[PDB]
């Protein structure tokens, strides 16, 4: 079941990326941090890092995770992964590039994992708020309340709703391919990998080799060091340089597509009732932020509708065509008048 | 030849005028002001920032009192406390339960902030501004040269020597009292020296940054230690400095009239554009060439073309040109309803060249000057719908 | 300690310095011409400040930080006007 | 190159002092913090803690902290070195009392280590703000600009 | 409101005016950063009246 989605597991290949404020300065962490999407309603957040998080090599251990380390990937364990805002988030399902979790409201957003010697995080600002299902601007899900037509990512993968393209990615440089040998500048290769080469001095102009060597130039810090390497596909990614030969196609599936689900919503304590000749008195003792809204039914509508924070007591001449209101999500009530 | 001419202070406005020069050829003249550097007379008076409490280590006598002394630190506040039982991670500190006394003392000392972030409170006076005068004039169309503003100096670049001003506006836009924070500047009215109210502006006041002595009036006072431990509590206002730093007002380099902009620099305040100068310049003799060498343009005519009542160069018109020999010819036009961009024109045997202008007037009749040769160029003009160009040119707004 | 104040005087290890951080901008307005005014269509991303300052003789300045999205005008003069949005560079503009 | 600063290197010693709000109460912590100058403006704050961080006992281990314990001083590893505030911040460099870290804005700034047995957390009360440089009041530095 | 219109969720085809301009890439990082004006759809998704 799980191994049925092998167009991203064995055709792309995470790599590195220039993370904004990696650890403490703009580095270039294996874990950088691409369209952070916070549009769901219940506070859950969608991250694209260029870490691939899921399967193994091959198609298992979904509890490890895939970076790239240098020029080479080394799949690890998932033992200390963690997403975080203002407060520490809650993770929910990693898949892909992408991952899903649960976070406070807050103005940044950080991934990080922890290899065990080294902690390799990354952070992008990026605000996510709340915004609460309904008409009460809560701050969390209430344990109980009415529930209500929400949107929010669904944690399952196995969908097809959207893609993304996925070409050959750009090729990258490695200076420490760039040996010494003995008085020239020598090139090694990783697998039989295509080694773009050529240096400022007249040299070998293409490189399409296994390991050469510098006829001209001396310095390692005046020749081109790259490895073409789409054996392995990589993400469209901005961060990334873009192969001029051609652009590959071979979309893969977006891991969590948004449903329109149903949260539960909090429901705002009762009104104390009181009236008089032609005028309902109501009594308000809101917790949070809730809009009232109230419509008389007569010929002019005259609405009226405000947010209430503070514990209030407000009135309603009621003529008798009649009024309704709203308050909170309680469902409308209506009435007469002598 | 000594061609004296007020002119208007404006930085990106040509002054295209004509010399008059009896028995030669007349030549015309092209001065363009690229800056107006005032740099008024400045006097620095003291320099604040954010400080730092420095609180030594506390003299704790186990049973016994101990008289403190006025150390010349500045702001240096010391008072000794009396039945005090410091404990600490050791247990308590000592055996006595009455004679035990704190010798607690603080000054306040400059922070290591204030030797990069730092206000600076200058006093000014009136100064001598400096120009940049570049004049194409003739045939030589070039200068690059420094000039002032005092009706004395001339300046004598290239071939020609000038005197410039001095300004007919004595407008500075700078006040008597000027605070300069890093970048931007302020006429804020620092009160004086060693004076600062505590919290306000220039609660810390520093002569220089070398200075040792300072002036710190922070209404620092320390109190006693709670619940028998180690330490210095000292209640004093928040850094003066701190304020006024998150609700200063607009910088004086946003709110000068007249496009005038600061920089952190001798406090020239560039571009001010307002008032004249009257300008005197002497050519050459050499540059002058003899009457009898110019073509006769006369009998001539001319013919607008298409003129826009507008800002830029909307005006055109076509001169029919009755000449008899061939050669160069500037044109300009003493009155200032227009502006002609185009300076020397070729003449050939009885031809034709049209030539760009602006102009402020619905029906503009302005005289032309064509190398001694006058003619009126009489026309209509139509306003614009599409208002966007460069910054006026034609600076000749007027009765129409 | 009772005995004296020794030497050792020490450096502090982390100086204060005036680097260059990297600061954030603020979307392009979007510009509308009316006859004699400037009507400034803009939308912060982030509180941001704007400055107009008139090149006559008289400044009438105006500073005024915005948060949501809002539309201003500006009465442009035929002596001119400039306008600072955000940290981005100031321009003028002309009247006619 | 690290070797020209044996005057705070070996001159000086840890040292033990009353925190505030060591815990649950004001212990005696031996990382005490004083003088924190949130004053700059990336978010960058410098904080002087009592214990002195830097070379181990004699000239080596950079990467290793020596607080003092008890009557005696103990050097070990650095581990768990946490600087917080209303979020947690990231550590950049620390060298002698002095930890250089870039935080969050909050209301209370505090530090704690981990000999590994114990918390031994510090902190104190202490208005931490970043205003970025510029007209735009932003809250996190941007990516470009 | 109406910053981005299609004729329907299916057409391929759609109207975006968002005055989006690109920007020069900071500190020789290779990244795209853009200058885009809010969403907005965002807008009036707060503020939308009764
Ligand atoms: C002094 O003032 C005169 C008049 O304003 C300046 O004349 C202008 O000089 C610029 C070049 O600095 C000319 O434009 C440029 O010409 C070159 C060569 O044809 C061309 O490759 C450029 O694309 C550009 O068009 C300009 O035509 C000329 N005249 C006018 C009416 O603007 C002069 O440069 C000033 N001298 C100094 C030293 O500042
Ligand atoms: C009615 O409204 C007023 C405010 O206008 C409020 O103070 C009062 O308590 C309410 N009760 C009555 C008199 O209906
Ligand atoms: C600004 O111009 C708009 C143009 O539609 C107008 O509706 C608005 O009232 C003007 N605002 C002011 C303050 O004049």
């Amino acid at each position: 079941d799980l191994d049925t989605h092998f167009t991203q597991y064995k055709l792309a290949r995470p790599y590195i990326a220039d993370c904004p404020n990696c650890g403490h300065s703009r580095c270039d962490s294996p874990i950088a941090i691409e369209e952070v999407r916070g549009d769901a309603h219940a506070g859950v957040i969608r991250i694209q890092t260029s870490a691939m998080f899921g399967l193994k090599t091959d198609g298992v251990d979904l509890a490890y995770m895939s970076f790239m380390n240098g020029k080479t990937q080394k799949s690890i364990k998932i033992d200390n992964l963690h997403v975080r805002t203002s407060a520490p988030c809650s993770l929910v399902s990693h898949h892909g590039y992408y991952i899903l979790a649960q976070c406070p409201p807050g103005d940044t957003v950080t991934v990080g994992f922890h290899d065990g010697p080294n902690r390799h995080t990354c952070t992008v600002a990026h605000k996510v708020e709340f915004r609460p299902v309904g008409r009460e601007k809560y701050r969390h899900p209430p344990e109980h309340g009415v529930e209500l037509p929400c949107n929010r990512y669904t944690h399952k993968r196995a969908d097809q709703g959207h893609y993304v393209e996925m070409h050959q990615p750009g090729l990258v440089a490695d200076h420490s391919l760039l040996s010494i040998h003995s008085a020239k500048v020598k090139i090694t290769v990783p697998s039989g990998a295509q080694v773009k080469y050529y240096c400022k001095c007249p040299d070998v102009r293409e490189g399409i080799t296994s390991s050469d060597h510098t006829t001209t130039c001396t310095d390692v810090k005046q020749c081109r060091a790259y490895l073409i390497d789409n054996k392995k596909w990589v993400y469209n990614s901005g961060r990334l340089p873009r192969g001029e030969g051609d652009t590959f196609k071979g979309k893969l599936h977006v891991p969590f597509v948004p449903v329109k689900a149903k949260c539960i919503a909090t429901l705002a304590p009762e009104p104390l009732v009181e009236h008089k000749h032609r005028t309902l008195i109501l009594h308000l003792h809101p917790d949070h932020p809730t809009l009232l809204t109230t419509r008389s039914l007569g010929s002019d509508a005259n609405p009226t509708r405000q947010w209430i924070e503070r514990p209030t007591t407000v009135n309603f001449t009621v003529t008798g065509e009649g009024l309704e209101y709203t308050w909170g999500n309680h469902p409308p009530k209506r009435v007469w008048a002598q | 030849y000594e061609h004296t001419a007020v002119m208007p202070n404006k930085v990106g406005i040509p002054y295209k005028a004509l010399v008059e020069r009896p028995g030669y050829a007349p030549v015309h003249l092209q001065i363009q002001l690229v800056n107006t550097r005032i740099i008024p007379s400045t006097n620095l008076e003291y320099i604040t920032c954010k400080y730092k409490t420095k609180v030594p280590s506390p003299v704790v006598k186990c049973c016994g009192a101990t008289q403190c002394t006025s150390k010349p630190h500045p702001d240096y506040q010391c008072q000794v406390f009396t039945g005090v039982y410091p404990f600490m991670w050791g247990g308590a500190y000592c055996f006595c339960d009455t004679e035990n006394t704190q010798m607690s003392e603080a000054y306040v000392e400059r922070s290591e902030e204030c030797s990069i972030d730092h206000a600076k409170a200058y006093k000014v006076h009136t100064g001598t501004v400096q120009a940049m005068v570049n004049i194409t004039y003739g045939s030589v169309s070039w200068r690059s040269a420094d000039v002032y503003v005092n009706g004395e100096t001339p300046a004598k670049i290239g071939d020609a020597k000038l005197i410039i001003g001095p300004l007919s506006s004595a407008w500075s836009p700078f006040d008597n009292k000027v605070v300069v924070y890093g970048h931007e500047v302020y006429n804020y009215d620092f009160p004086e020296y060693g004076t600062g109210k505590a919290g306000s502006f220039g609660d810390l006041q520093s002569r220089t940054s070398t200075s040792n002595d300072l002036y710190a009036n922070t209404n620092l006072k320390l109190q006693r230690p709670q619940a028998g431990i180690v330490h210095t509590p000292f209640t004093q206002a928040p850094s003066g400095f701190e304020r006024w730093k998150r609700d200063k007002g607009a910088p004086l380099n946003d709110v000068a009239p007249f496009g005038c902009s600061i920089a952190l620099e001798p406090l020239r305040a560039e571009n001010c554009a307002v008032g004249s100068i009257p300008i005197s310049i002497d050519i050459p003799d050499a540059a002058f060439t003899r009457i009898s060498e110019t073509p006769t343009v006369s009998d001539l005519e001319c013919k607008i073309t298409e003129c826009t009542y507008a800002s830029d160069f909307g005006g055109i018109a076509t001169v029919a040109y009755k000449s008899s020999k061939a050669g160069n010819c500037p044109i300009h036009s003493p009155s200032g309803v227009a502006v002609i961009k185009e300076n020397d024109v070729t003449l050939a045997e009885s031809g034709s060249f049209t030539f760009h202008f602006s102009t402020a007037n619905i029906h503009p009749a302005f005289k032309l000057q064509v190398c001694t040769s006058a003619v009126t160029c009489k026309g209509d003009c139509k306003p614009p719908k599409d208002h966007i160009v460069d910054y006026p040119a034609q600076h000749t707004e007027s009765f129409t």
